[PDB]
RNA sequence: AAUGAGUCCACUUUAAAUCCUUUAACGAGGAUCCAUUGGAGGGCAAGUCUGGUGCCAGCAGCCGCGGUAAUUCCAGCUCCAA
RNA sequence: GGUGACCACGGGUGACGGGGAAUCAGGGUUCGAUUCCGGAGAGGGAGCCUGAGAAACGGCUACCACAUCCAAGGAAGGCAGCA
RNA sequence: GUCUCCGUAGUGUAGCGGUUAUCACGUUCGCCUAACACGCGAAAGGUCCUCGGUUCGAAACCGGGCGGAAACACCA
């Protein structure tokens, strides 16, 4: 046998990006009807009933009291073919950095936007998060994703045919310019708040008669989220390659003390060798592992697990540090770096001392271009022209940068899930690219 | 502690079981017996220590449950039970017979006697009270109450048991001019005749007693076991005749026992 | 505060960085204090100074 | 081989536990510490005995090589040999199996069978579920 | 300013460019400057000496045998 | 609890004022001649010294005749006659007063190579005896503090595995011989 | 020529291992397979060497050194102690 | 009535007592939480059942202080044992 | 992780969408002494924490990130 997968969520604020979740846990077995009307009476009293489905993911009072999430929280469940988890987005501008790095320890995703009227508009535009969330899975490594569309109950008629031609034909050719494959991605109509098309066929909606989707691996139909998500393809698992670990957070458990917890990327991890933390370079060796409160003899790549460490201190690793192991190379310390960059959009010039942040993994670092060496068209890396002097929209370039704040990184001939990384600015993502060469402290 | 104590650590055991300090923690702390456990002889660290018949405390315990080792004539499956002074000691499948009896250096040693011998054995009585209907009992130094002793016998008496009868055969008076042994304090193991007795009312009586090479010692009047008539001992003395040579006249019989045998 | 600590480690920025000269290791134990003793006890000089110590500066 | 020999000294006898037992000292002046097997059956040959009743441990070689000195311990008949030796030189000449689990799990085991009352079928599966 | 009991003391920083490697909000180790509480040499009412700043030896810094934790 | 030991002792002590001339200039003198390691084995000889000399005044203070007296003082005068720094004859408490170090030390192994003309100087018979290349009676000692007692004094020869008494040469030696087979044919 | 510190087969050890002791086969010429920690005015063993600094930086347990020729700071070289 | 300058009584202790440890001319001065003996305690007090032996706490009861689960009706705690 | 505030020479801060300055100072240089002491006059010292956006132009108007000062949660 059974592969573990990890699906993120991303939507818009208010998109039932919450609301949908905890409907497919409680429908698919993660929580009982006992919990889910105690969250219902909770939600009575201050009148957000519509998010009792909301409060399973919003774990965080402030959470539930603004009716909005703040972090990313994981569950787990058992589908009827493999073992997977899943993880919320806060779906906000202000909480992008949250969001990505739920994006980026992820195997797959899965993209929401509100079927109303009045709310696909503001979602899919220049402001809106959907293109930015889109993108960023592609960016950080989202291979495959999938798409379901939302709330159409509220949709006048609800269910209906042409609403969902008129956005769905929207979104795949926004996919299409990006990059992603209309074919491949499946399109789900699901009534969020009502709880439908998830399990069986709602016969309330008998005018969609489910999708087809293809890929290189193979074929598949599908009428369910679950029939959607049975047939995901099965990620490769890099095991030959040595340890590299992000940080997605560090816990003080009480009576074992300090836990790291982060997604396995490349190499297996298993209690019993030595480890070195690379941004902190502190070395430890492992005590336990284990995931969603459950022991395991080895962390497969992929897997999104809590390892216990002796000897260190909370204060010691924080967010963003890559762990490996030390027998092997052992990651460190990165003065700089070369980056093939696509530069998305600006409404100014960029040219040299320009100070953005560079989000890599769990890492939000604020990165100082140190000089440019040459453009780059879009496509095939074709020479242009030598030593840039500005940068602008639309355009490809080598530069070169040194972090701030001291970070690592890897190159992505390497490390391809570390050598992804966006940089944000102005609250919308202006460049995008990969990690080319390295060098070490 | 908020009970009796049941175990006895290695350093605080007897001297005399010259138990060493690095095969373990605790020692055999023997059970209750007939002797009390500052002078007494766990069949434990008689058999794998003193005759080194077993390597371990489960071999030991083997040995003694197959039932060949008899104490004063009765089979004991104690691992550690409390041998003490003068109680034979019965293989009948290796065909010996031992009686524990204290060296010169106040140390039980492996003492080997013959069957006839062995079938007797010394007590020295501790009290002698009169029971209910008028009967006389006797105490020895061992837990053992006899009934119709010999009027004739005092308190600190010897007195000759007869094993498989537990009765009386003979009797030792204690007397001036009796052989005796020192059976506890510095002068431990030594075999002298009875010289003097001072008593000392509301105290403890001190008796002085001179050996067969005219070293005169002294003792408590406890810790006396009168073992002859006069002279002539009733048992087999160990090696040494328990005539305490001190360490000038030691060395030199070591110098000439290496001499002769080199 | 008097505004004085601005001077700190000024002689030791100042001073001028001449690297150290590769030389032969030293021997040690033993056969350091063979050499140490075969140097100040068999010996003949036949020069005058009154007995001048082993870190002369002549 | 060629040059290799067994001595024995402080040699007693004891049908208490019904065997022979000594200590032992061998001389492999340039080879190393010669195997318990080949002590086995060279003092089989000395005491013209079979190689599977000779019990032979704690074998320690001087300083320098040469000497090493171990304790032997040879029994009259198997039966008694299997009935008074330990269960781990008994395994060591493979007559015994130590086929079994680990003393935390018989622990674990133990406690979760505590919390079910005199019940046989749950007590027993207390341990079934959680392996 | 002491973890423990908070008070506040005055402490030398014993070599010739170790006022560098100190800056605000460090956690230092302090021992005693060498006669029992009384003060020593030419400077008045100072009776302890930093030994460690953020657990690195001021020595090893001096020596640039290891880094501030950056 | 444990079943350890814990007794142990310092074999030596430290003189008691540090840099005087005199002590640096003597103690490196013994060590130049002896092929000592460093200043404390010296200070342990000393030391030992020491305490053989304070137990010998300690039983002289005590009367003559005094039992305690004769066995002591002749238990220390067989030991001292055994590790050969007294005489066979002189047999008195007065005579340990008069031992030095260099008696001491003239009975080490390391010296006693030396003497005895197995080994070219007495560096020489020091690295000698840690590589394992001189035998006493049977056993090889490696420990060049080993005091040679005088029973012991003339048993001692070159170990039977060194490439000095019986043969199997060393590795050098065999690696020669293995490049002179494989350059010359 | 000789050896280990390491690699490493086997025996041995041991409840089972480990370590030590044995013993194969590799294993040293900057034998780079690299000894450090503190000092060199006095107490107290060791420099009136050379270059910077110039009452500054700093050293100095104590006397004291440093304000342009520092036996005391910062360094190089060389010596001293363990 | 009893005890007190032959120091009662009171207070302090960074006091568990001892075997012992450091230092070492002799005499001493410090240290002994720490593996052996004896005592005390089991978060703080207190009260008990059983049993030969406990005012037991890897026994119970109650209060106080902390603190776990809870469907809020209840229920369950004591690492100065080994980790 | 979220929120609140602060960040201009080296400290103490004036400051304007069209000019960052001075002051107690801090430093240096002349200024008298062998060394001082006191005392006189000049100079340097700014990406306005940083990065960008709006604008014809920003330190200041805004979006970030950084550090500091406060608070709230965060238990594989
Ligand atoms: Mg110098
Ligand atoms: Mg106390
Ligand atoms: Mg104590
Ligand atoms: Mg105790
Ligand atoms: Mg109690
Ligand atoms: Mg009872
Ligand atoms: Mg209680």
């Amino acid at each position: 046998e059974k592969t573990h997968i990890n699906i993120v969520v991303i939507g818009h604020v208010d998109s039932g990006k919450s609301t949908t979740t905890g409907h497919l846990i409680y429908k698919c077995g993660g929580i009982d009807k006992r919990t889910i009307e105690k969250f219902e009476k909770e939600a009575a009293e201050m009148g957000k009933g519509s998010f009792k489905y909301a409060w399973v993911l919003d774990k965080l009072k402030a959470e539930r009291e603004r009716g909005i999430t703040i972090d990313i929280s994981l569950w787990k469940f058992e589908t009827s073919k493999y073992y997977v988890t899943i993880i919320d987005a806060p779906g906000h501008r202000d909480f992008i950095k949250n969001m990505i790095t739920g994006t980026s320890q992820a195997d797959c995703a899965v993209l929401i936007v509100a079927a109303g009227v009045g709310e696909f508009e503001a979602g899919i535009s220049k402001n809106g998060q959907t293109r930015e969330h889109a993108l960023l899975a592609y960016t950080l490594g989202v291979k495959q994703l999938i798409v379901g569309v939302n709330k159409m109950d509220s949709t006048e008629p609800p269910y209906s045919q042409k609403r969902y031609e008129e956005i769905v034909k929207e979104v795949s050719t926004y996919i299409k310019k990006i990059g992603y494959n209309p074919d491949t991605v499946a399109f789900v109509p699901i009534s969020g708040w009502n709880g439908d098309n998830m399990l069986e066929p709602s016969a309330n909606m008998p005018w969609f008669k489910g999708w087809k989707v293809t890929r290189k691996d193979g074929n598949a139909s599908g009428t369910t989220l679950l029939e959607a998500l049975d047939c995901i393809l099965p990620p490769t698992r890099p095991t030959d390659k040595p340890l590299r670990l992000p940080l997605q957070d560090v816990y003080k458990i009480g009576g074992i003390g300090t836990v790291p917890v982060g997604r396995v990327e490349t190499g297996v991890l298993k209690p019993g060798m030595v480890v070195t933390f690379a941004p902190v370079n502190v070395t430890t060796e492992v005590k336990s592992v284990e995931m969603h409160h459950e022991a395991l003899s080895e962390a497969l790549p992929g897997d999104n697990v809590g390892f216990n460490v002796k000897n260190v201190s909370v204060k010691d690793v924080r967010r963003g540090n890559v762990a490996g192991d030390s027998k092997n190379d052992p990651p460190m310390e990165a003065a700089g770096f070369t980056a093939q960059v696509i530069i998305l959009n600006h409404p100014g010039q960029i040219s040299a001392g320009y100070a953005p942040v560079l989000d890599c993994h769990t890492a939000h670092i604020a990165c100082k271009f140190a000089e440019l060496k040459e453009k780059i068209d879009r496509r095939s890396g074709k020479k242009l022209e030598d030593g840039p002097k500005f940068l602008k929209s639309g355009d490809a370039a080598i530069v070169d940068m040194v972090p701030g704040k001291p970070m690592c990184v890897e190159s992505f001939s390497d490390y391809p899930p570390l050598g992804r990384f966006a940089v944000r600015d102005m609250r919308q993502t202006v460049a995008v690219g990969v990690i080319k060469a390295v060098d070490k402290k | 502690a908020r009970g009796p104590k049941k175990h006895l650590k290695r350093v605080a055991a007897p001297k005399h079981w010259m138990l060493d300090k690095l095969t373990g923690v605790f020692a055999p702390r023997p059970s209750t017996g007939p002797h009390k456990l500052r002078e007494c002889l766990p069949l434990i660290i008689f058999l794998r220590n003193r005759l080194k018949y077993a390597l371990t405390g489960d071999e030991v315990k083997k040995i003694c449950m197959q039932r060949f080792i008899k104490i004063d004539g009765k089979v004991r499956t104690d691992i550690t039970y409390p041998a003490g002074f003068m109680d034979v000691i019965s293989i009948d499948k290796t065909g010996e017979n031992f009686r524990l009896i204290y060296d010169t250096k106040g140390r039980f040693a492996v003492h080997r006697i013959t069957p006839e011998e062995a079938k007797y054995k010394l007590c020295k009585v501790r009290k002698i009270f009169v029971g209910t209907k008028g009967i006389p009992h006797l105490v020895t130094h061992d837990a053992r109450t006899i009934r119709y002793p010999d009027p004739l016998i005092k308190v600190n008496d010897t007195i000759q048991i007869d094993l498989e009868t537990g009765k009386i055969t003979d009797f030792i008076k204690f007397d001036t001019g009796n052989l005796c042994m020192v059976t506890g304090g510095a002068n431990l193991g030594r075999i002298g005749v009875i010289t003097n007795r001072e008593r000392h009312p509301g105290s403890f009586d001190v008796v002085h007693v001179k050996d067969a090479n005219g070293n005169s010692f002294a003792t408590r009047l406890s810790n006396i076991f009168v073992i002859g008539k006069g002279n002539k001992p009733w048992i087999s003395l160990p090696r040494g005749k328990g005539i305490r040579l001190t360490i000038a006249e030691e060395r030199d019989k070591r110098l000439a026992a290496k001499q002769s045998s080199g | 505060v008097h505004g004085s600590l601005a001077r700190a480690g000024k002689v030791r920025g100042q001073t001028p960085k001449v690297a150290k000269q590769e030389k032969k290791k030293k021997k040690t134990g033993r056969a350091k204090r063979r050499m140490q003793y075969n140097r100040r006890f068999v010996n003949v000089v036949p020069t005058f100074g009154k007995k001048k110590g082993p870190n002369a500066n002549s | 081989n060629d040059t290799v020999t067994i001595r024995t000294r402080k040699f007693m006898t004891n049908r208490l536990l019904q065997r022979k037992q000594m200590v032992i000292d061998v001389l492999h002046p340039g080879k190393a510490t010669v195997p318990k097997t080949e002590i086995r059956e060279k003092l089989a040959k000395m005491y013209k005995t079979t190689p599977d009743v000779i019990f032979v441990f704690g074998f320690r070689t001087h300083f320098g090589g040469g000497k090493t000195t171990g304790f032997g311990m040879i029994y009259d008949s198997l039966d008694y040999a299997k009935k008074n030796e330990p269960k781990h030189r008994l395994a060591r000449h493979g007559l015994y199996e130590k086929k079994k689990t680990s003393r935390k799990q018989r622990k674990e085991r133990k406690n979760r069978m505590k919390k079910v009352r005199g019940t046989a079928k749950a007590n027993v599966g207390a341990g079934k579920k959680p392996k | 300013q002491l973890i423990k009991n908070g008070k506040k003391i005055t402490a030398f920083v014993p070599n010739d460019g170790c006022l560098n490697f100190i800056e605000e909000n460090d956690e230092v180790l302090v021992a005693g400057f060498g006669r029992k509480g009384h003060a020593v040499g030419d400077i008045p009412g100072v009776r302890f000496k930093v030994v460690k700043v953020a657990n690195v030896s001021l020595l090893a810094l001096y020596k640039g045998k290891k880094e501030r934790p950056r | 609890p444990v079943a350890r030991s814990w007794v142990c002792r310092k074999t030596y002590v430290t003189p008691r004022r540090p840099f005087e001339k005199s002590r640096l200039d003597q103690e490196l003198k013994l060590i130049g001649e002896y092929g000592l390691r460093n200043k404390r084995e010296v200070w342990r000889v000393k030391f030992t010294l020491a305490k053989i000399r304070k137990a010998a005044r300690e039983l002289l203070t005590l009367d003559e005749k005094d039992p305690r007296r004769l066995f002591e003082g002749n238990a220390l005068l067989r030991r001292l006659v055994r590790i050969g720094v007294l005489d066979e004859g002189k047999m008195k408490l007065d005579y340990i007063l008069g031992l030095k170090i260099e008696d001491f030390l003239e009975r080490r192994l390391q010296t006693q190579v030396f003497k005895l003309g197995l080994a070219k100087s007495i560096h020489h018979a020091r690295v000698l005896i840690r590589q394992r290349h001189i035998r006493v009676r049977k056993q090889v000692v490696n420990i060049p503090s080993f005091i040679v007692r005088l029973d012991s004094q003339k048993h001692i020869d070159f170990s039977l595995r060194s490439p000095y008494g019986g043969g199997r040469p060393g590795r050098v030696k065999r690696k020669n011989a293995k490049k002179g087979q494989g350059g010359a044919g």
